[PDB]
């Protein structure tokens, strides 16, 4: 596991079965499980909206916690 | 041989800085805006408007962006780079100032102790430390079936707490008339 | 307006129309801006050979044009057009209208409308031009007409007049040829504002008329 | 109430006394469903000429701009009742002006139903969504296959209110918004508005393809007025009814007083032969009795079509239109350059809205109508 890409985030590396060759580094498989899958669009349009919405109403939640504690005091 | 509080944020302070908002080379550029930070994500922006009175007026903002903020710094062009425990994210400001404090990430892990430098070469390149203890340098310019799962996970997280805060409202309207 | 169209459509006696006419004339400042013109259109269709004087009098009493404030311009314009059409496609409206502002003699509280309509009538049918001159000289000498009048007249309603600027000059010509300094001063202000607000051709005609006055006069 | 043992409750139920003497009030103040902290300490007497008043730093930031009005009103007010009433009115106007600080959606209403409505419309009409999920753009197709996009702005809770819709085509788009109206409801409304002016596009795309179209360069769908080149340094312009597009649009020529002259003379005696059933281009080719230079050189500079005063094409978008009534010159000019030149000239005599004078190149009579 590492950022073998140098894109910032970790990815995974997999090695398959030295029966292939008497040599390493063959039959690899790299992936993030996001868009990233290396080996040997309407769906990809709507994620940022969701990922905003979560933290948005999370901020709402925290604000209203503050609200709660306030009138309790 | 006096000291003056200005605003008094209410959470622990981490970062303070300045910007030349509306930056429209020279080392010392006359900073226009001011920025201050909290720990639990309370940010403060200050501007001079000199509007609505025919006199000099301060224009303030108090934003609340998510995540317990770990560290941040200012990028040239009125930008700010800040590290949550999830990801590194950015906020540009230069437009007077923005009403909502939106922010994208940049697909990089939870860093801390960010320090930005300007190229003016091309674009912006900077330095940082990973939370795991690794130094890095940055240079800057099926799935819908999983997406629906993501949507509904977030909806389920939020609606519970919305109901909880309505329970608070009920407690409160009641205790008030008591 | 629908009511009025329908009343034009149905089989009626006219004595009722008169009642309704008076009714709207009361309810005449108390109308919104837009329809106003068509109401007046109705009225001026509805009018006859004889009632004309009185209705106009009431009208001339009830129209203000300082009250109507893209806040009054388009509609005013359209109004004037309408009136313009009315007094084009019949004559006696004008003689009655003149009579009405002419016999408004005791009134030193003259309103904007009057001059504007005078210009207009001067621009249109011409047999009465000498009548108009005559009457306008007479109210001027009487001092009932004065200059802050003309000031606010050209400060607002000019747009109406641009397309009849030639009328103003043909008048001012007959104003300066007379005696009685106040008349001559009036004609001056005419030439002045005409050169002031209007366009190049106007300006040119101004200069060209003044020069004539100089050399010949 | 008239008395402030009940009116104080009715108007600031959130604002209540601590001290035995009703001198220390604390609590909250409501504003747009936001309860702001407040502590307010009167003197021994109920005089507001002194009235200590601290708040949240939230509130002091929001009232940066009115602390002088506070100093005024604390001392000028007759009663705490009217004081606080005016205060709340003030707070509302403050946030009304600072209304750029306001949005939060409810997920299970919003983030649930919205993708069901997207699947209802079609994921392939989906051209864009915003990282806020604030903006979303969608595609509609004319039956020819012209893409008409449209943008939509979504509130916290969308179907409760209209979204803000922004469309390209010229006529005022009306979207009959009920809460029963959804994305596909407004989409059908979008189509019905498209299908009203469909046959307009069928002539417009034809004109776009065929002839030397001039000056709605890259014409959008909004464009109802067009301009076409013909002959040489003579251009026509058109403006078409979207509702009766094959009906005769109102038109005129730009160019020479000897080239534009017999063009209108033919048009006058062949307009009666206008058969609106054909295409517009086809009707023209017989009405004018000519072929177009059908992009015959389009946008290739042979120095023919140039101002001769400013030596430029598209001077502020202004086209070389005014020409000489001369076989030997045929020098085309703009409006503004020719105007300013014949302005200073001594022989340049001015009628109503005409300037006469000599062509700059050939010194022959040339007429300019503004
Ligand atoms: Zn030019
Ligand atoms: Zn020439």
């Amino acid at each position: 596991i590492d950022d073998f890409i140098g894109s910032g985030t970790e990815q995974v590396l997999l090695l398959f079965k030295d029966s292939l060759n008497s040599d390493c580094l063959t039959s690899f498989k790299i992936t993030d499980l996001g868009k990233i899958n290396y080996s040997s669009e309407n769906r990809y349009l709507v994620v940022p909206p969701l990922e905003t919405g979560l933290k948005v109403c999370f901020s709402s939640f925290r604000e209203l916690r503050q609200h709660l504690l306030l009138k309790e005091k | 041989t006096l000291v003056k509080i200005l605003h008094h944020l209410e959470e622990p302070v981490i970062f303070i800085g300045a910007l030349k908002t509306e930056p429209q080379p020279d080392e010392d550029v006359h900073c226009d805006c001011l920025v201050a930070f909290g720990h639990h994500g309370r940010m403060l922006a200050i501007k001079a408007s000199w509007d609505e009175s025919g006199k000099l007026v301060p224009e303030l903002r108090e934003y609340c962006l998510p995540g317990p903020v770990l560290c941040a710094a200012c990028g040239g062009g009125g930008r700010v780079y800040h590290s949550t425990p999830s990801d590194l994210c950015v906020v540009d400001l230069s437009r007077p100032e923005e009403g909502p404090g939106g922010l994208p990430p940049m697909l990089c892990p939870a860093s801390l102790n960010i320090c930005s430098v300007v190229s003016l070469s091309g674009g912006t390149k900077l330095l940082a430390l990973s939370a795991k203890g690794r130094l890095m340098t940055c240079s800057l310019d099926e799935s819908a079936g999983q997406k629906i799962k993501e949507l509904l996970s977030g909806i389920g997280n939020i609606s519970e707490r919305v109901s909880f805060l309505k329970k608070a409202v009920d407690q409160r309207n009641k205790a008030l008339t008591s | 307006v629908p009511i009025l169209d329908v009343l034009s459509s149905l089989r009626l006696d006219p004595n009722f129309l008169l009642k309704v006419r008076q009714l709207v004339m009361d309810k005449l400042s108390s109308i919104r801006l837009e329809d106003l013109p068509v109401i007046i259109k109705f009225i001026l269709h509805s009018v006859t050979a004889m009632d004309t004087l009185e209705v106009i009098s009431e009208l001339r009493e009830k129209l203000d044009l300082q009250h109507c404030v893209s806040s009054g311009q388009s509609c005013i314009i359209l109004l004037f057009d309408v009136i313009k059409s009315a007094i084009r496609y019949e004559k006696t409206i004008s003689e009655a209208w003149i009579k009405a502002i002419e016999n408004t003699a005791s009134v030193s509280e003259h309103k904007v409308f009057d001059l504007v309509m005078l210009f207009i009538i001067y621009s249109t049918n011409t047999q009465t031009k000498k009548y108009i001159d005559r009457v306008l000289r007479n109210k001027i000498r009487s001092g009932c007409i004065q200059e802050q009048l003309l000031q606010s007249t050209f400060s607002v309603h000019y747009l109406v007049l641009k397309d009849m600027c030639s009328s103003i000059l043909s008048l001012a010509q007959s104003l300066l040829h007379s005696l009685d300094q106040s008349i001559i001063s009036f004609g001056s202000l005419l030439y002045k504002y005409a050169f002031k607000f209007f366009d190049t051709y106007c300006q040119q005609e101004v200069v060209g008329a003044l020069v004539t006055h100089i050399c010949s006069g | 109430m008239a008395v402030t043992e009940a009116s104080l409750l009715r108007q600031c139920p959130l604002l209540l006394p601590q001290n035995r003497s009703k001198t220390v009030y604390e609590g909250f103040i409501s504003a747009q469903g936001r309860d702001f902290h407040l502590r307010i300490v009167l003197p021994e007497d109920l005089q507001l000429k002194n009235a200590r008043l601290l708040c949240s730093w939230q509130l002091r930031t929001i009232l940066s701009g009115y602390h002088r009005i506070v100093q005024q009103r604390m001392q000028h007010s007759p009663d705490l009742m009217s004081f606080m009433m005016e205060l709340k009115m003030l707070l509302e106007v403050a946030l009304k002006n600072r209304q750029e600080l306001y949005a939060l959606p409810p997920p299970p209403q919003f983030y649930s139903s919205l993708i069901e409505e997207i699947g209802t419309l079609g994921w392939d009409k989906l051209v864009y969504a915003d990282t806020c999920f604030s903006t979303i753009k969608l595609k509609a197709e004319d039956a020819s296959g012209r893409e008409h996009l449209i943008t939509l702005k979504l509130k916290a809770k969308y179907p409760a209110e209209s979204p803000d819709y922004f469309v390209d085509f010229p006529v005022p788009f009306c979207a009959s918004w009920t809460p029963q109206s959804s994305l596909i409801s407004i989409y059908s409304q979008f189509l019905a508005a498209i299908e009203s002016l469909k046959a307009f596009w069928d002539v417009m795309d034809e004109i776009d393809e065929k002839t030397w179209v001039l000056e709605p360069e890259k014409p959008p769908r909004s464009a109802t007025a067009r301009r076409i080149a013909l002959g040489n340094n003579v251009s026509i312009n058109i403006e078409v009814d979207p509702r009766h597009p094959t009906m005769l649009p109102e038109c005129f020529f730009l160019g020479a007083d000897h080239v534009v002259k017999p063009l209108g003379i033919k048009l006058s005696r062949n307009i009666h032969l206008w058969d609106p059933e054909n295409s517009v281009l086809q009707n023209l080719k017989d009405v004018l009795e000519i072929d177009f230079p059908a992009r015959a050189i389009l946008e290739k500079s042979d120095f023919t079509m140039d101002c001769g005063i400013c030596y430029a094409y598209q001077l502020d978008g202004t086209i070389p239109d005014q020409v000489c009534d001369n076989s030997q010159c045929g020098q085309p000019f703009h409006q503004i350059c020719l105007y300013e030149w014949l302005r200073g000239l001594l022989t340049s005599r001015q009628s109503f809205n005409i300037i006469f004078g000599e062509c700059p190149y050939c010194s022959k009579p040339i007429t300019l109508k503004m």
